[PDB]
């Protein structure tokens, strides 16, 4: 029973929906950055906080730099697709703390929306390890030793699987390797009252979402935070 | 991700079966024409700055319809990512001729390319023709019927890699339709 | 796949650049080592029937504990099934003599290996013990080449290396 | 550096595993590669000097504009800074033709030429005019060998196919 | 679309709050320039190919390289491939005075424009050795006064350092 | 602060940018308003006490309520400091008439309104009919003119809608 | 990072020098052990997982003061720890081995490597005496001098070979006492 329009192995994604649905998935996952961006210029001035460039050639390749990423993350496979589909169920409702019934079926449905919250509110806490310092060097190696397994995602194999690509043209790596080190530059001080916003919460987003349990390392955020928001647990496979 | 030599070994999988002693006899043919492999790269690679400007110049001359206001590589920012798009098209093409097997171009840009081009408008015809180009470059370079510059070496079988190279340029149209 | 082609293509593609000499120079050791290094992968898959027959009972005849009730070999199927998952392992390894690497070892064996020998009360040394005594089964007359033994002896040596 | 055996030594960085049996495979086929390339080295070592002259003309004998004013070629200082970069440019490839691969250049050379020739105003066509007059003096006599010219005359034109 | 009118309602827009009383002082202020920035357009709306003959190549004048065998003004339609680009350039400094800033030219002619002339192998400051041509010619004789010459020389002096 | 220049200042360090001519126009029409907006800045200094005092008794008047047992009123020492607050804000709302933009209501007056009044269980809607006795009272008889009065209640009841 | 191929021509800019015939000789040394390397660390590589087996072991039997209550090496919480941290060392040591000089483990294990240790409260005297055994696993791995182990290569010595990864085991010394 076929010849109709059911295939016996086709290529979908998973987490469909329907075509009425990827509309208000991606309306509203647009809806999250309109309220993530409402307090790094919500005052009414770009701030010392976004900085799309550094140069005149620095600033329109950071475009190319966001699309690019966009569509990397648009020729993954079956699985890897199908996966954070089911963790974004887990990650992001791990985000509002009250679980409340409203945005209980908005965010175990519209997946981009659950893939925005996760990633607006890890830069309205101000909790990435491009807004992270250092100030010891016994919390400077336990900080770059997460990231260095942090990279076991990428390159599982021995292979580096193109998902860290970091630059499709022949001169993009470099103009994509001196913008990290202007963004700890351009997030070298942030303010006065920054170092306490920057610091505390970052022992509010490793300690509560995901090692519930093991309080010796819940002991070392407390001993150095560095490492606590340069941990990114939160499964973008990079 | 997938080779000319893990390719007997993803089809024996599938029967359960050990590689044995003739299946892989041509495995090493792939040996005995190993140097041929490895003399017919670098006439690609050492010529693709080039290339990419021969071809963007030379499909925009017999469709000029599109430099054209209201077009698809008017805009100068329009025409620097198809400085950007086709440059990396023959970047994976020169990685499938050292693998041995046309896999490579299948997961790195071939998969989620035709439904961002229906999304961004880009002609199909328009493109193929500009990897017509580039599958006539690629035979004039491996063998030393070229234009200017001739990549002497040692002499001999040159046209079963050109029909490889052929055999891997042609699938860009199969999925750009 | 772990082979010396992927390696070096796709740390190019996570440059976004062309090949270079850097990765040419990989490929002249595929021509040099693969008269030597896949030569006996003619000769495992010539007799394996004849050489896991000698690494399917050297499990029980050193562990004939497990033979026993209330463990995994209870009935002879137990005794029967546990003989493809012994030639498993010597089907993975020579894919991996002729590709040049660990791919299918790691992606296919080792993936995953942790939990399901753990779940099922099966023991990992069961594995180890069975096919290390197939390294002492090693000389260049009738077997394969002095220099072609050691690109075959590190990949049993691969896989104790892992499960342990 | 990205010469082939510092690439797979951090490959097997990231993921925490050893050297594998696939990576060591370069590392001979870097010994059948500089078998026939560091002995074409020690003769533009040789030649340190008679090599940048003849490349420091091939930009002026067809360049003639640069001795109008406010231009790149103004005065003689302007002209021995114009060889000077080439001296480096054969120091550069002096460094590739005994590591390994490309090592120096995309760190050194490339990266930040493309904004050393767009706010200084140096006219980047004049570069590779001069290395490609460079490129053709290479001959089956008179010259390095045979398998020794094919490396010499790779990351000659890397260099051509980069500031491209 | 840079402006005036986008750019200070962007800013209400980035907060997530109303327009506001900061707004309503950066649109007086093209309430009161557009008696120049609006009265600079029209000189150059009746004057396409006049401007660009002469000035086109007055750039091949200075440059005595462009024409060889293996160069780029080989043949005329290339030599009209070089004149309309310089078509283009003072078309969109037209609707760079007419919106409220340097806008039409920040996405339509100079976002993505310094490598695609390099890969062209164009000289890039062969693009500037006309529009300096170009911009001494405002005076307040014979065209719009010196008021209005500061509206001509804030989009041809930024499309010198564009390219810069 | 949030003025108008820095607005448009901040706008091109969005990017790292230049000021370009769009950014020198945002501040033109200035001349075109403060030769008239800042004559608005003497009348609040002339009146620190005077309109402060006829104004905050009638808010007393209009809302008796405090002088009920649980609320603000029930003493002198919250009647003096419901008037120094205005008498702070209305040095806030001169501090925006000062530099133009919405800086010094948003700086040190509304940012944080939510929370200091609810635990201090102090009534909003209080300071809806505190400008409601002032916001009524913009006439150019008897005062200045209304060219430094079309900003004036537009900032007022917009200190209201920022608490509201 | 870098290797004993690179080392050299930093050397070279120091005074912007160049690399010739007789300042290649410290690079032909290099190049002619070549079969002699590669069978140095295969054989360290094959047999790590049995060196962690026996170093931290080793450490107990010496001292059995870690699985002390208080101690350090306590639980399998701080157990697994320290088949960790020793696991990573043996990687590192290997690509030395393959690179000719001294570099992988300066640049991403032993900056800072004891000013780590001793905010974990990390007993140092344990640290040196668990790797001054693995100072001696490696000479008598490229040696065949084992007592079981025979990994039998061909003729010629390695005792050069050892005298180098002993001077690719005392740069940890020096960065956790
Ligand atoms: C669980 C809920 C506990 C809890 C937690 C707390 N969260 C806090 C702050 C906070 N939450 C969020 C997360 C938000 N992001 C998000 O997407 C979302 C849910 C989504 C909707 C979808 C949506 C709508 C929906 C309706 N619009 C309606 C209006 C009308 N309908 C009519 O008929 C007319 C026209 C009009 C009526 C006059 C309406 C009735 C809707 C349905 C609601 C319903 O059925 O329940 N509309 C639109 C379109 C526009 N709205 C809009 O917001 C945007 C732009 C984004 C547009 C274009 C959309 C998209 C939604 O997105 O609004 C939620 C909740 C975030 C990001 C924050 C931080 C910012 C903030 O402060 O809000 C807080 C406060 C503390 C803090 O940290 O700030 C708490 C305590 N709250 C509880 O009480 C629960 C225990
Ligand atoms: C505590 C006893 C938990 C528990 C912990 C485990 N975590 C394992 C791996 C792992 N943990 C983290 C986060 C953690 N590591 C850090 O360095 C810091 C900050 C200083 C934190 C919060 C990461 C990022 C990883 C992955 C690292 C990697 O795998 O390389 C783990 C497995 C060990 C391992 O694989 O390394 C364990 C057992 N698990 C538990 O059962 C309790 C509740
Ligand atoms: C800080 C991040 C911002 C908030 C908050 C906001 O609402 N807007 C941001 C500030 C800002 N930055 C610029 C300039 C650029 N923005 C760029 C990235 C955009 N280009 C893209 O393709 C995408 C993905 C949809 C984005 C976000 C880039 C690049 C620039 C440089 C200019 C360019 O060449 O495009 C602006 C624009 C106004 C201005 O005058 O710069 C704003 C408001
Ligand atoms: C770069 C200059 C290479 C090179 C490239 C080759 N191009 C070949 C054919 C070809 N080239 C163009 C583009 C050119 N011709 C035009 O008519 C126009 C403008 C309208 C341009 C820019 C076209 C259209 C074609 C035809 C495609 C075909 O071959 O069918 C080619 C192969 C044949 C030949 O040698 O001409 C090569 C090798 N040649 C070089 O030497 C440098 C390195
Ligand atoms: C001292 C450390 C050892 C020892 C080493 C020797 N090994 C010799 C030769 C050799 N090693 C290998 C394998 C190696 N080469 C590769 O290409 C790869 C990877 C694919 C590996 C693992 C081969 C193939 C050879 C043969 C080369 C040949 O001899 O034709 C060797 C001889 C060379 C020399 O004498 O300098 C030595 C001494 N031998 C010992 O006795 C201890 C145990
Ligand atoms: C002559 C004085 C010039 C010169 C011009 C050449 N330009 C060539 C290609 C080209 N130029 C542009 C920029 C221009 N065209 C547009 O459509 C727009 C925006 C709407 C702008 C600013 C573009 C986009 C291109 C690519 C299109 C194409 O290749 O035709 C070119 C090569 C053409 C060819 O080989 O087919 C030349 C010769 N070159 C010079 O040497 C001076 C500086
Ligand atoms: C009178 C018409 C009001 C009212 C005023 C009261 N405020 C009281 C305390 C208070 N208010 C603020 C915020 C306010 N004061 C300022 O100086 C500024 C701007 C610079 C603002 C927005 C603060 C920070 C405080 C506490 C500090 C202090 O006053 O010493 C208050 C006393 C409450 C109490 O302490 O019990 C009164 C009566 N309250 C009203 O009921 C109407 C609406
Ligand atoms: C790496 C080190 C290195 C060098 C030392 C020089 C090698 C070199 N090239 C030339 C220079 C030349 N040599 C020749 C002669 C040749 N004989 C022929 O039959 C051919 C046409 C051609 C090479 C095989 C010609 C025609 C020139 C001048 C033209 C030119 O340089 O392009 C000269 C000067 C005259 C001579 O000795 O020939 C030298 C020393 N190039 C290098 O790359
Ligand atoms: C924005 C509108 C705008 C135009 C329509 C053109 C106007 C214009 N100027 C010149 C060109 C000229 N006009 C003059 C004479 C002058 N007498 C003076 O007092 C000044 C120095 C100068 C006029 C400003 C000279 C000397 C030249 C040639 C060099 C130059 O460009 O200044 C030419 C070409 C030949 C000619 O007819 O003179 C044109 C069409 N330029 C513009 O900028
Ligand atoms: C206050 C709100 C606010 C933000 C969050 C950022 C949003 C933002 N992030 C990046 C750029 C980046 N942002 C991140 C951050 C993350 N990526 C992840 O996958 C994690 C979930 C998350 C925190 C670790 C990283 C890793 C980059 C580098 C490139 C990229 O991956 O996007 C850029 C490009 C330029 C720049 O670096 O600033 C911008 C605008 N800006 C803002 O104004
Ligand atoms: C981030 C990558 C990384 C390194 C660069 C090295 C170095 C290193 N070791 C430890 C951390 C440690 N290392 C040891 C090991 C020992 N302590 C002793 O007393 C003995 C001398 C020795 C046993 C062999 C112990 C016990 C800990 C701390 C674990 C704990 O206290 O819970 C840490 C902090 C936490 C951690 O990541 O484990 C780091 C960065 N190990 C790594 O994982
Ligand atoms: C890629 C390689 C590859 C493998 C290794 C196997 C791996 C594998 N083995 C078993 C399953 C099994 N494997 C064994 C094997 C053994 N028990 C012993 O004591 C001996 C050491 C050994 C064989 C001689 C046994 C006894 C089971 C059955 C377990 C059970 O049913 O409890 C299963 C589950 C299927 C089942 O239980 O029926 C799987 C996936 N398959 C693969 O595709
Ligand atoms: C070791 C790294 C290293 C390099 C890669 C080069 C690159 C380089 N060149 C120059 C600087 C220069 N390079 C040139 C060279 C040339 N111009 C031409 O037209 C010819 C094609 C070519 C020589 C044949 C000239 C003329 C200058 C000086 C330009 C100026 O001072 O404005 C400078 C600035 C410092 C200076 O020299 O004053 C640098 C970093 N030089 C280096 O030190």
């Amino acid at each position: 029973k076929f010849l109709g329009t059911l295939k016996r192995s086709k290529d979908p994604s998973g987490l469909r929906l329907g075509f009425y649905g990827r509309k208000a998935d991606d309306f509203m996952a647009r809806s999250i950055a309109m309220q993530a961006k409402a307090s790094a210029a919500g005052s009414g001035v770009y701030t010392t906080q976004c900085s799309e460039g550094a140069s005149k050639g620095m600033a329109e390749n950071a475009r190319t730099a966001s699309l690019a990423k966009q569509f990397r993350q648009a020729q993954r496979s079956a699985r890897e697709m199908s996966f954070d589909y089911y963790e974004g169920r887990k990650y992001a409702m791990k985000a509002v703390g009250h679980i409340c019934n409203y945005e209980e079926k908005i965010f175990q449905q519209y997946n981009k929306t659950a893939a925005a919250y996760v990633m607006g509110k890890q830069e309205t806490l101000l909790s990435c390890d491009r807004y992270a310092q250092p100030a010891n060097k016994a919390e400077e190696y336990i900080q770059k030793s997460v990231q260095m397994q942090m990279k076991k995602r990428s390159i599982p194999y021995g292979v580096y699987t193109t998902s860290c690509a970091d630059g499709t043209v022949k001169g993009m790596a470099e103009n994509a390797r001196v913008a990290k080190e202007s963004a700890n530059f351009r997030a070298r001080q942030m303010s006065a009252g920054a170092k306490a916003a920057a610091r505390f919460n970052a022992r509010r987003v490793a300690n509560d979402w995901h090692n519930n349990g093991c309080n010796y390392e819940e002991k070392l955020t407390s001993r150095f935070p560095a490492a606590a928001s340069s941990v990114r647990p939160t499964t973008n496979r990079y | 991700m997938l080779d000319a030599f893990s390719r007997v070994v993803v089809n024996s999988d599938a029967k359960a079966a050990y590689v044995g002693g003739s299946d892989l006899q041509a495995l090493k043919s792939f040996i005995a024409d190993g140097n041929k492999r490895l003399d017919a790269v670098n006439s690609i690679v050492s010529n693709a700055s080039c290339m990419v400007s021969d071809a963007v110049s030379g499909m925009i001359c017999e469709n000029p319809g599109l430099i054209s206001p209201g077009g698809n590589c008017y805009t100068n920012r329009r025409m620097a990512a198809c400085l950007r798009d086709g440059e990396i098209i023959l970047r994976y093409v020169s990685y499938a001729l050292l693998a041995g097997d046309a896999s490579v171009l299948e997961d790195r840009c071939l998969n989620g390319l035709k439904e961002t081009y229906i999304a961004l408008g880009v002609p199909t015809n328009s493109s193929i023709r500009a990897v017509s180009i580039m599958k006539a470059q690629a035979v004039a370079f491996i063998t030393n019927t070229a234009t200017e510059r001739k990549m002497s070496f040692a002499a001999g079988d040159c046209t079963s890699l050109a029909s490889e190279v052929a055999s891997y340029f042609d699938r860009v149209g199969a999925a750009i339709s | 796949m772990k082979s010396v082609i992927t390696t070096v293509v796709s740390a190019a593609d996570a440059a976004g650049r062309f090949p270079s000499n850097s990765d040419l120079e990989s490929i002249q050791g595929n021509i040099q080592r693969s008269a030597a290094r896949l030569e006996a992968a003619e000769k495992l898959a010539g007799n394996h029937e004849a050489v896991v027959k000698e690494a399917g009972d050297a499990c029980f005849a050193k562990y004939a504990y497990l033979k026993n009730p209330g463990e995994a070999g209870e009935n002879q199927e137990k005794i029967n099934k546990c003989y493809r998952d012994v030639d498993h392992y010597m089907r993975l390894v020579n894919y991996c003599l002729v590709v040049g690497g660990t791919g299918p070892l790691d992606e296919w064996g080792i993936a995953g290996a942790r939990e399901v020998y753990r779940t099922l009360n099966l023991p990992t040394s069961a594995y180890v013990a069975s096919i290390a005594y197939t390294r002492d089964r090693l000389c260049v007359p009738r077997d394969m080449s002095a220099q072609a033994g050691v690109e075959f002896s590190a990949y049993l040596d691969y896989l104790i290396n892992a499960l342990s």
